[PDB]
């Protein structure tokens, strides 16, 4: 079976977009060795960031991108031999209705973004680059492909933005708390990804055939019973592939991603404020004490 | 103007596809040359039959049905011997390893199926295929003469083209972390250099 | 008069009855999904007996005794082929899901019994039950000519009133919790603005 | 009162007794819910005077709060295993005695997880990854447990029981 081409589509438009913008870079500085940019500032940069309404540049791109990640949810539970559920269904049709929007916001940001290379190189740019062209290739060949998708989760990490914008969440201490909390819950959802494509696919080595049928929702379970340091072994990777991710998430987990200290000092951050504005109630009566109060 | 932050970054994941290339290719090391430095021992050789027929032996396999069916049904035990014209000396032919592996009583094993009858054909034309071939027809067959003088194969254990595929990938992930570096150091320092006109 | 204590309790309550059927109908979709994925892609069809018959295979079965019964007796397998007329070709006939994953060589299984002979007496009369049917009545039967066309059943994997109380119970929840919340800001808003009369 | 958490226990604890007497059949449902009622024993060591200082009572009630949500968080194990998954038409349930799912609590929320005994169901392993992620890192996690810990043992006395036919006599000002 083909899977490579999937692959290639993604390898090949980050390492060439980043070699084109290079080069570019490159020729202007040979030049003097030899010897509409108005409409960008316009056009779209007006409603993507710090302008309001800006809602449909950020609230939509999240809900589209929960939409893709709940999408692979749906996906990687099928043993993936469907030919009818997976065309003109609640599967790629709307899948690529889905991803067409990023390659319309991913064109809008490059135009925008001035510095070509460090846009390039940006992690949110490089969650585009593992996700889009994968999907060209599978309406193009008519052939669904369970591959990176998973790193639609890495989007849920601005999620405090949506609430900052919206005026759900309140102290800045609050705004760190969930920048925290959502920083594991889409670290958890992207390393049971690559758990779930490194079992289901063998060790190459022998001949692919020693895989092993986890479900998306057993390499959840088992980062959890593995993280906390509980390690029933109900559930535990068997390929050495496996074995090397089990092995890398263990040491980089517990003591660099945990073993922070602001975690604790955000927590009692919480505890101390003493309120903010006093809703004035009408009808009652008000007065204000202040001077030596103990 | 931005540069310096994005420069960095582009130095960092050069170095970051130079390391991972070199790790990469250090650790594809380790576990193919178990597999390969077997199967390099293993050599090409002629072989003939001797004879072929079912030791009256009766053996299980798995078939399948859909939804994770553990469906089971025997098959009688067929055998063909060679000589070996590289020892001339008997070996059994065995076809490949995960044969060999699965079953190491018999040369063959047919795909199981739903019905014995498909078993019993199986078996039946593959040892009528092999009953029109029993003489001095050189068969180019695989033989571990350093540490298996037993058993001989039609096919090796790997397709050298994923051995070859799982070499030059990281190899091309390390070539492009160092033509990333070498490119980006002349886009940074001597870009200045050229600006300062 | 604690009132603004019980209020914030009441709508936090909402709140968490909102957030509970939302996400308790999540998860209960990720889990049906699978099920009912599959047997909707298992067609309802009309098939037609072909033969009835023992294979001279016998299986084993295991019985009940009380107190976690390890009891075990074998039975002698039938087997049925039907025409499916949606595909004018041979399927076997498997009754359910259960039976064809606990034994898929055999079309039935007896309820198991403590004596040989109770096995024996119910398999042959379900055989003579269907002896009395090998001809043209069309029986409504399930089959999936999507990814397994091999076998056909008489019943669904699923009891869909099962189904829909694993949607309507948590939907309920969702229901009762925006109106607990929609109610109850009158109670607490309006109140103080119709008291201030 | 009425969403208050002991009237709480009442609503899932006294209806089914009910319809269990009208049936004439038992229901092994939520009743487990009134090992909840252990919360409140500080009040009855305190009210029969067994119970001394506000430290003492802090002690007991983080020590009665730990001891009841390991009984009702084994309760509810208890139920999801011994009934299978409802997509699974309740085929794969397991058979654990309500002491089996009070020691897979224990040996997993020390974080041993011996894996001789563990959850099978997808409701269980759900219950199991919120009781590990619930029960470490904010119910445990307190920091008061060792400053009541170590606040027990600063206490120089409360009363001289003055005993009759001794003598006595007291000391103060600047002792050292
Ligand atoms: C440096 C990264 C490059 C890795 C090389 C990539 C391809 C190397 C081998 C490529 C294979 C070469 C094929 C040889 C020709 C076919 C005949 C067939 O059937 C299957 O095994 C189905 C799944 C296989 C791939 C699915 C996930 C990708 C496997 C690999 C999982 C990711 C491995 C992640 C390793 C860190
Ligand atoms: C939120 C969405 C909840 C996911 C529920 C998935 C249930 C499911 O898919 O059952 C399947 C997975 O079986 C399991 O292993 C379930 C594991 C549950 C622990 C993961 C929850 C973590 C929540 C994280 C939220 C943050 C059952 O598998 P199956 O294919 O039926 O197995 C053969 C039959
Ligand atoms: C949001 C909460 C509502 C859940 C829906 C409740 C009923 C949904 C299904 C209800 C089932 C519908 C029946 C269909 C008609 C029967 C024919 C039969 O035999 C058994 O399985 C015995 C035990 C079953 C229930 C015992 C505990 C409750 C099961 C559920 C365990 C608690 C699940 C907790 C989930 C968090
Ligand atoms: C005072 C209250 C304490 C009451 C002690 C409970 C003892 C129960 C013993 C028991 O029921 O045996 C049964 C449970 O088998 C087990 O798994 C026993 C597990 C013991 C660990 C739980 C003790 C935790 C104490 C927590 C206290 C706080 C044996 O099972 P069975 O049905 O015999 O199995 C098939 C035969
Ligand atoms: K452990
Ligand atoms: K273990």
């Amino acid at each position: 079976r083909m899977w490579w081409a999937f692959l290639a589509s993604s390898m090949v438009t980050f390492f060439g977009g980043l070699f084109i913008i290079l080069l570019w870079r490159t020729l202007k500085y040979l030049w003097t060795v030899c010897c509409m940019t108005s409409v960008k500032d316009w056009a779209g940069v007006m409603i993507s960031a710090q302008t309001l309404t800006g809602r449909v540049l950020v609230v939509l791109v999240f809900a589209l991108s929960i939409g893709a990640l709940v999408i692979y949810f749906i996906d990687s539970s099928n043993p993936i031999e469907s030919c009818q559920n997976f065309y003109k269904d609640f599967t790629l049709q709307i899948d690529m209705a889905f991803n067409v929007f990023f390659l319309l916001y991913f064109g809008l940001r490059f135009i925008a973004a001035n510095d070509k290379l460090w846009f390039w190189l940006e992690v949110n740019s490089v969650v585009d680059f593992f996700t889009v062209p994968p999907v060209f290739v599978s309406v193009y060949l008519n052939r669904s492909w369970l591959g990176l998708r998973f790193l639609r989760a890495l989007r849920l990490i601005q999620f405090s933005e949506i609430l900052q914008f919206l005026n759900i969440l309140k102290t800045s201490n609050s705004i760190k708390l969930v920048n925290l909390l959502s920083i594991f819950i889409s670290t958890w959802l992207t390393a049971a990804g690559f758990i779930h494509l490194v079992e289901n696919s063998g060790d190459p080595w022998e001949n692919f055939q020693n895989n092993q049928a986890l479900t998306y929702w057993e390499c959840v379970y088992l980062l959890m019973v593995t993280m906390s340091t509980v390690g029933y072994g109900d559930v535990y990777a068997k390929t050495t592939l496996g074995r090397l991710f089990m092995v890398f998430f263990i040491l980089g987990g517990l003591a660099m991603f945990a073993s922070y200290v602001p975690e604790i000092i955000e927590l009692i951050g919480n505890r101390k404020k003493y309120g903010g504005s006093y809703s004035a109630v009408s009808g009652r009566k008000h007065i204000v004490v202040c001077g030596h109060i103990t | 103007t931005a540069l310096k932050a994005g420069e960095d970054k582009s130095i960092r994941l050069g170095l970051f596809l130079i390391i991972s290339g070199v790790v990469s290719l250090f650790i594809f090391g380790f576990c193919w040359l178990s597999p390969a430095l077997q199967d390099l021992q293993a050599t090409e050789a002629n072989c003939t039959v001797l004879s072929v027929q079912q030791i009256g032996e009766v053996f299980e396999c798995t078939f399948t049905c859909g939804a994770d069916c553990r469906g089971t049904s025997q098959y009688p035990c067929v055998q063909v011997y060679v000589n070996n014209s590289e020892s001339n000396s008997r070996a059994l032919l065995h076809s490949d390893e995960h044969q060999l592996l699965t079953n190491p009583k018999c040369s063959y094993i047919p795909p199981c199926k739903r019905e014995n009858q498909k078993n019993l054909e199986s078996v039946m034309n593959w040892q009528q295929y092999w009953k029109d071939e029993i003489g001095s027809q050189p068969f180019t067959c695989y033989f571990n003469q350093h540490q298996r003088p037993d058993d001989v194969l039609l096919h090796r254990t790997h397709d050298e083209i994923v051995l070859l595929h799982c070499f030059l990938w990281p190899l091309v992930t390390f070539v492009v972390g160092v033509l990333i570096v070498v490119l980006t150091i002349c886009a940074k320092s001597l870009a200045v250099k050229a600006e300062a006109m």
